RNA sequence: GCCCCUAAGCGUGUGCUAAGUGGAAAAGGAUGUGCAGUCGCGAAGACAACCAGGAGGUUGGCUUAGAAGCAGCCACCCUU
């Protein structure tokens, strides 16, 4: 948190992100530029791969827009939010994630109304 | 060793420390190396 | 334009002269005369770090509210006498200002 | 020199008061 | 070199190193400056070295005044004579400096080369001396 | 392992590969076999190729942009004629002329958008001090 | 210090046997010229005092600046150790005063060392960097400048320049034509410089000699009388040109102490023909990515490592 | 002056000194003390953070056979 450059923080992922169907959270460790360059133009699709500090999107994201979920913020994890898709493009992110060890997914906030451990062991299926 | 009343660093590298009461220079450079007496 | 003047309270001197006024430097007060226009010379000590710190931010052509005793008087600095080695405050030289 | 340094500076003693006769 | 064109007098009592500088004790010319913090006969030789020193730190840009002139003729009797047979020879010139004198000023616009040249012609100079600025 | 930017024609890559493919332990003649059958009709200018030495031996290729900025001096003819790029700017193709190289040359360009490689195919080529 | 030293002990060296008569006169002297309250520090300088006009004075300070001077001398035997053991080769600008000499340096280099119209602008050696053509390189000093009769109280002063004459490797004779008979100048030069290695018995090293102010000279001699010498270099190093032809000469004079070789490094070393490249004079090398065939002129240490891909032709 | 020699205080309160400084003297120099100011505070370190990426165009152009981010000169852009 660094004051003028916190808030515009805020402000960037409260009002460019937060309005989506899909929030979802990979964390992410030991993964390349060019690994993550990959993944994305992959899941081209859906997801915008946005990632701040913790607490500050915390206290940006889950006191202005969504509610109801802390404890992803507790460590390095990168939020999706997916564009338009719901789990159609989840593939992307649960196979292309899982074959790679790291990027371990979570999350599968839909329809921004409540949280669950991930959903995507059975709505990313489809 | 650089053995002078004034002792101070003669690159970014070295590092003025106070050892034993004793004022000195420490470098990686060996030719750095300087105390005060 | 103009500015808010700068707000400093001004006590006047009981006691003038040389040793009054080192003892009001040691104190941490720099002595003043306030004159001008209005022709009454006034003996005030000035806050030494307050009155310092207003000349540092606003420059010598800083106007200044000298609270002397609960009355407020505008007036501007005219003259300082620094220290050249001690770099201090010796003295202040205020001119009213009337609005 | 340390002689006449020696006998000039013990003057600076409370008792002296920084005088003494020779410095 | 400093030495005056012509004194009045060449034979002239020592200058009394007494009391704070009355003149001379802002930086009235450059942006900063060398205060004295001591007195001392500052000879044309220590002006001289301290003035070539400012300005080949400052290399090529940059102005520097010398506020002080040695115009002070202090004397020397000849080698192994005693004392008496009258006064000594004009030796060497001298400005007598008080604290508080600036003695050099200098402009230029790199803060830190300007401050590095006056600690060089500090350094050669015989007393303690510090940089003040124009700023107060 | 090595980008080892070497003439697209197969002309005689020997300054690049010899010194390179020395402590590599890669024999010439294989790799200038390798080289000849990957560049059959990629004669262009210049392509770096990754080796990537696997435990014995490898000679795997990995073409990415053989042109890159590099297009912009032999498509002006203007060669090493920039001693102070940006200063003493040669070769004054306009951006309408580069555009469509840049797009002809666009394969990976690590971009996602025209505009984003174009953005940085003139930054490249900029650096050589170019009138766009 | 060391310059200052030496010419205060010529000084006294001078004036002790004749501290009398002319002693007591330049003692009286407070005007501050020639001699009198001369000096013998520079600006400003020690005129007051002078050679301090007396016998005891002059014998204490004289004894004081011949331990000092053998410090300097011991001084200067370790800064020049690095050179001696290097080998470079050290090419030194000897030659009469003005003269170019320091222009001559400041061309053949990039140094920027006084250089005045005035006589003995240079007072002590300066060395640096140069570079043959073929890219041998080599420590180019310029030195003092010498006169008709030097005299002899400047021993000491000039010893840094002997010095450098007698190790020397090519003797770059610098004379202006722009003179009244340059040859003059020429002999006497030659007169100081064959003292120097009778003093030293050593070989008399090349000498090259070069003629500058060309550029200023009258130009009357057409090619005998301008150019009287058959194989003198003239140079004028103002306004540049013949410095190539004298850089040429030096080169082709200064013997090589490199060995030519015929190696196959292969491409496998990279090292072994970097450094071949680095120290060394590349050239002929074959483009060939096989075994190529180096023919540089490499130095000893290098060419022990020949047998490694030497081959034969 | 007041620990013993040596008369009277190993006096009282608070703090400082580590140098036997006290109990002799420029320049250089603190991980000693309070005091003040200026940045970062985001928790009396911050995006100098124990673990991770640190990329890509590209080996940026002059340079030679080598200049690969780091013989030497030019500025030093964009993408993600
Ligand atoms: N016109 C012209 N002038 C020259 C030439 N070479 C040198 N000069 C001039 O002659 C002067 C000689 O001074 P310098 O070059 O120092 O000669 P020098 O031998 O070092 C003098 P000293 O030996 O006493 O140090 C210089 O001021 C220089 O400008 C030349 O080729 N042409």
């Amino acid at each position: 948190m660094a004051k003028a450059d916190k808030a515009t923080a805020v402000a960037d992922i409260a009002e460019q992100f937060k309005a989506s169907t899909a929030t979802v959270v990979t964390e992410y460790r030991g993964l390349t530029v060019a690994n993550l360059a990959e993944l994305r133009r992959a899941l081209g699709d859906s997801a915008t791969y946005t990632v701040a500090k913790n607490t500050l999107v915390k206290r940006a994201a889950s006191e202005a827009g969504i509610e109801g979920l802390d404890e992803l913020f507790a460590g390095p994890t990168a939020i999706a939010f997916v564009k338009g898709e719901a789990v159609d493009a989840a593939k992307a992110i649960k196979k292309f994630a899982k074959d790679n060890k790291a990027l371990v997914i979570k999350g599968g906030y839909m329809d921004g109304k409540a949280l669950s451990v991930a959903d995507v062991e059975k709505i990313a299926d489809l | 060793m650089k053995v002078n009343p004034s002792v101070k660093p003669i690159c970014d590298k070295c590092r003025v420390i106070r050892r034993h009461g004793r004022v000195m220079v420490i470098c990686s450079d060996p030719r750095h190396k300087q105390r005060q007496g | 334009t103009a500015n808010i003047p700068n707000k400093l309270t001004a006590n006047v001197r009981t006691r003038t002269g040389k040793g009054a006024s080192r003892q009001a430097r040691r104190d941490g007060k720099v002595p003043a005369v306030l004159y001008g226009h209005g022709t009454d010379p006034q003996h005030l000590e000035l806050n030494a770090r307050d009155f310092a710190a207003v000349l540092r931010s606003h420059g010598t052509n800083a106007i200044l509210t000298l609270d002397i005793e609960g009355t407020e008087q505008l007036a501007l600095t005219k003259a300082l006498d620094v220290h050249p080695i001690r770099r201090n405050i010796q003295h202040a030289d205020l001119l009213v200002v009337q609005r | 020199a340390k002689r006449g340094r020696k006998k000039r500076d013990r003057k600076h003693s409370k008792a002296n008061h920084g005088k003494r006769p020779n410095a | 070199m400093l030495i005056p064109r012509k004194v009045k007098h060449r034979k002239q009592h020592h200058p009394e190193q007494r009391g704070i500088a009355s003149g001379g004790t802002s930086v009235s010319f450059g942006d900063y400056g060398i205060q004295a913090l001591e007195h001392a006969y500052i000879t044309n030789r220590q002006i001289e070295s301290a003035r070539i020193a400012i300005n080949r730190h400052i290399k090529r840009g940059g102005k520097v005044w010398i506020n002080i002139f040695p115009d002070r003729p202090l004397t020397k009797k000849p080698a192994e004579t005693r004392m008496g047979s009258g006064k000594g020879s004009p030796e060497w010139w001298v400005a007598n400096v008080k604290p508080g004198r600036v003695l050099f000023e200098l402009s230029y616009p790199d803060e830190k080369t300007a401050r590095d040249a006056l600690t060089r012609a500090i350094h050669k100079l015989p007393i303690k001396a510090r940089i003040v600025t124009r700023e107060e | 392992l090595i980008k080892l930017q070497i003439q697209a024609g197969q002309a005689n890559p020997a300054p690049p590969v010899g010194p390179a493919l020395g402590q590599h332990g890669v024999n010439i003649m294989e790799f200038c076999k390798a080289y000849n059958a990957a560049t059959e009709s990629q004669r262009g200018n210049v392509i770096p190729v990754e080796i990537t030495v696997y435990e014995d031996r490898s000679f795997t290729f990995a073409l990415k942009t053989p042109p890159a900025a590099k297009l912009l001096l032999k498509a002006a003819g203007v060669q090493k004629g920039s001693g102070e790029p940006h200063k003493t700017k040669v070769a004054k193709v306009t951006w309408d002329q580069v555009r469509e190289i840049a797009e002809t040359k666009k394969a990976d360009l690590n971009a996602n958008d025209i505009d984003a490689a174009a953005k940085i195919i003139a930054g490249t080529a900029r650096s050589m001090g170019i009138t766009v | 210090r060391e310059g200052k030293a030496q010419v205060s002990l010529a000084q006294m060296e001078y004036m002790l046997p004749r501290l009398r008569g002319w002693g007591e006169s330049m003692s009286r002297q407070a005007g501050g010229r020639a001699g009198g309250a001369g000096g013998g520090v520079g600006t400003r300088g020690p005129g007051e005092t002078k050679i301090e006009t007396d016998r005891r004075r002059i014998r204490e300070r004289m004894a004081k600046l011949r331990r000092e001077i053998r410090d300097m001398k011991k001084i200067r035997d370790t800064q020049r150790g690095s050179r001696r053991r290097s080998e470079i080769p050290s090419v030194a600008i000897v030659g009469y005063t003005n003269a170019g000499k320091s222009s001559l340096l400041n061309a053949l280099t990039g140094a920027g060392v006084l250089v005045e119209n005035a006589l003995f602008a240079t007072l002590e050696p300066t060395t640096r960097r140069g570079e043959f053509e073929d890219g041998r390189p080599f420590v180019l000093t310029d030195t003092v400048g010498f006169v008709r009769h030097l005299p002899t109280q400047l021993v000491e002063a000039f010893r840094s320049t002997l010095e450098e004459v007698v190790d020397a490797d090519l003797l770059i004779h610098v004379v202006d034509g722009s003179d009244v008979n340059p040859l003059a100048q020429i002999n006497a030069v030659r007169t100081v410089i064959n003292e120097v290695v009778a003093e030293y018995d050593i070989a008399p090293p090349p000498e090259l000699l070069v003629v500058n102010k060309i550029d200023a000279a009258t130009g009357v001699g057409l090619a005998q009388l301008r150019r009287a010498l058959p194989d003198a270099v003239f140079v004028s190093a103002r306004t540049g040109d013949g410095l190539d032809k004298l850089r040429s000469r030096m080169g082709e004079l200064v013997e090589s102490t490199d060995a030519t070789v015929d190696v196959t490094i292969p491409y496998d070393r990279g090292d072994l023909v970097a450094r071949v490249h680095t120290d060394g004079h590349v050239d002929a090398t074959e483009h060939t990515d096989a075994g190529t065939r180096i023919k540089a002129r490499v130095p000893a240490p290098l060419a022990a490592t020949l047998r490694e891909y030497a081959t034969f032709a």
